[PDB]
DNA sequence: GTATAATGTG
């Protein structure tokens, strides 16, 4: 998840886009790193199965 | 050999994370399905680990 | 029933028949899951009558 | 929480666009692109027209930004339908935004068709491609993913029609897919089990605990490997010095690389036929007596 | 938009903390703790530690 | 950001940066802008102008 | 690579 978010951020920066989508994806990467370091410490924990 | 006078902990900085690492992870692919072996610059690449 | 109502709200109303409407997979799946993994379905110990 | 809600407010900040507004924005963006092409093509750069061109380029950038901001709603309304398929809704929304940008960079207004129709196909294609390329941890090739989806669709159709799970033969007959290929596609399409799920249901250990290794055991190779290496130093050393070098080169004790009779003959000058007799004599010598007794244990 | 520079995200916090100087605020908070104001004194003591 | 700091109780980033927890969480997840730095010296010298 | 149309969630 973290790698995909980071690569998407790099792609968006390379192509360029209005700051709304870039900011949304930056929030996405931040939340993904947050989930990586700890699940449930903040917000809804992630669950696949 | 086994002389450990003290054990300390600190806050890692961008440079410390890079110094510990031998290589940078660029892509999220984990394993190649056909060869059952790690992929280039993935989460298991021999080049990295 | 959730899936049945969702399907019927979208499928054509002219040539609709209950046979094509009812889906039997979820009910049998639930029954099998209960009989397999439920904590109240235990092996019948057979040391003696 | 509710990462979606902040994005919903952000997207809802901007208003929609009408057919006339869409046409005027398309004209403005075309003018801006043509202005940029002139900037990179105006070898005889004008003085005031250059400033006007820069202003027009900024205007076109603002116009395209506004167009995308207004169109994000269609992206959301399309990505809504692909939730619950191994990818968070928000990831699908971002993929759809990328698809919308891809559609905008190739939009044409002369045909008179509405931008929404053109953008919907691109958004759907981008979303499905991203889901195929990122949903599975063991990322299968896109063609195999398509085959798996086809097989699943056929299986559900047969289950609905017949009222029961179709057999492998029936599935192959309907889909015309080989039974072996059907099995391969069904085995490659499966959710992996996370080694951290508890086993036994008492949480006394997670599954990852009970998994053995596949390397040299404490005894299996270590003791036998070292012992047969020492017994090698004892037995293979008994071979004559010339024969010891013969083994070391043709068979590869010291320098490895078993030197074919031609190679070892080049090294020593001997022919391919002479060495065979000495090799067979060595075989006869080794197979009799304490040597064979020692080496029996390592052949079984 | 010529004097104040503002932004939203972790990058903004990084820039602000880098610009922020620990010694100056530490001295100011030591001076504040030198005073009373018990209601604010507990928060001042936590921030000071 | 590291999750342990801006979310822990006490939030170390909040204490060091003299920000309320609500403000910190709003800034981190891209909720509202913040003034990082301002040319206060030029503002002062140009207070008349 | 696409041309009716398709514009804010669980």
């Amino acid at each position: 998840r973290v790698i995909n978010r980071n690569n998407r951020l790099k792609r968006l920066i390379d192509l360029g886009a209005p700051e709304i989508i870039v900011n949304n994806e930056k929030r996405m990467l931040q939340e993904s790193v947050d989930a990586l370091f700890d699940n449930g410490r903040r917000g809804r924990p992630v669950t696949g199965p | 050999v086994n002389f450990f006078d003290e054990l300390r902990i600190g806050l890692a900085t961008a440079e410390d994370i890079r110094q510990w690492s031998y290589g940078e992870v660029k892509k999220p692919e984990t394993i190649n399905y056909r060869t059952l072996k790690p992929e280039k610059d993935g989460l298991f690449c021999e080049k990295i680990f | 029933e959730r899936v049945v109502r969702e399907r019927m709200t979208t499928q054509d109303v002219e040539a609709i028949t209950p046979q094509t409407l009812i889906n039997i997979r979820p009910v049998v799946a639930a029954i099998k899951e209960f009989f397999g993994t439920s904590q109240l379905s235990q092996f019948m110990d057979q040391n003696n009558p | 929480a509710d990462l979606v809600r902040v994005y919903l407010n952000g997207i809802g900040k901007t208003a929609l666009l009408n057919a006339a507004g869409e046409v005027e924005l398309a004209k403005r963006i075309e003018a801006g692109l043509y202005a940029e092409h002139l900037l990179e093509t105006r070898k005889r750069l004008g003085e005031n027209r250059k400033r006007d061109l820069a202003a027009v380029v900024r205007d076109g950038e603002a116009a395209r930004r506004h167009l995308l901001e207004a169109n994000l709603r269609l992206v959301v309304s399309l990505a809504k339908r692909y939730t619950g398929r191994g990818m968070p809704l928000l990831d699908l929304i971002q993929e759809g935004n990328l698809g919308l940008i891809r559609a905008m960079e190739k939009f044409d207004y002369t045909k008179g068709f509405k931008f929404s129709t053109y953008a919907t196909w691109w958004i759907r294609q981008a979303i499905t491609r991203g889901m195929a390329d990122q949903s599975r941890t063991i990322r299968l090739p896109v063609h195999l993913v398509e085959q798996v989806n086809k097989l699943a669709r056929i299986k559900r159709e047969m289950h609905q029609h017949l009222g029961r799970e179709a057999t492998d033969e029936e599935l192959a007959a309907e889909s015309g897919i080989p039974i072996d290929k059907i099995n391969d596609l069904l085995e490659h399409s499966r959710d992996p089990v996370s080694l951290d799920m508890p086993v036994g249901s008492e949480e006394e250990a997670p599954l990852g605990d009970f998994i053995e290794d596949a390397e040299a055991m404490s005894a299996e190779n270590a003791v036998i490997a070292e012992l047969l290496h020492t017994d090698i130093r004892s037995v293979l050393a008994t071979l004559d010095e010339r024969e010891h070098q013969v083994i070391r080169l043709r068979f590869g004790l010291d320098d490895g690389q078993p030197r074919t009779l031609d190679q070892i003959g080049k090294l020593f000058g001997l022919s391919r036929e002479r060495v065979r007799q000495i090799e067979r004599d060595v075989m006869s010598k080794l197979r009799h007596g304490e040597r064979a007794d020692r080496l029996r244990s390592y052949a079984s | 938009g010529e004097y104040f520079t503002g932004a939203m995200g972790a990058e903004s916090i990084q820039k602000l903390i880098e610009n922020f100087d620990i010694d100056a605020e530490a001295e100011s908070l030591r001076d504040v703790i030198r005073n009373g104001k018990g209601q604010k004194k507990l928060r001042a003591l936590k921030r000071l530690k | 950001t590291h999750i342990w700091y801006f979310k822990g109780v006490p939030s170390r980033l909040g204490y060091l940066l003299d920000l309320a927890p609500k403000d910190l969480e709003k800034i981190i997840y891209f909720a509202a802008y913040v003034i990082t730095s301002v040319d206060e010296e030029m503002r002062h010298n140009e207070l008349s102008t």
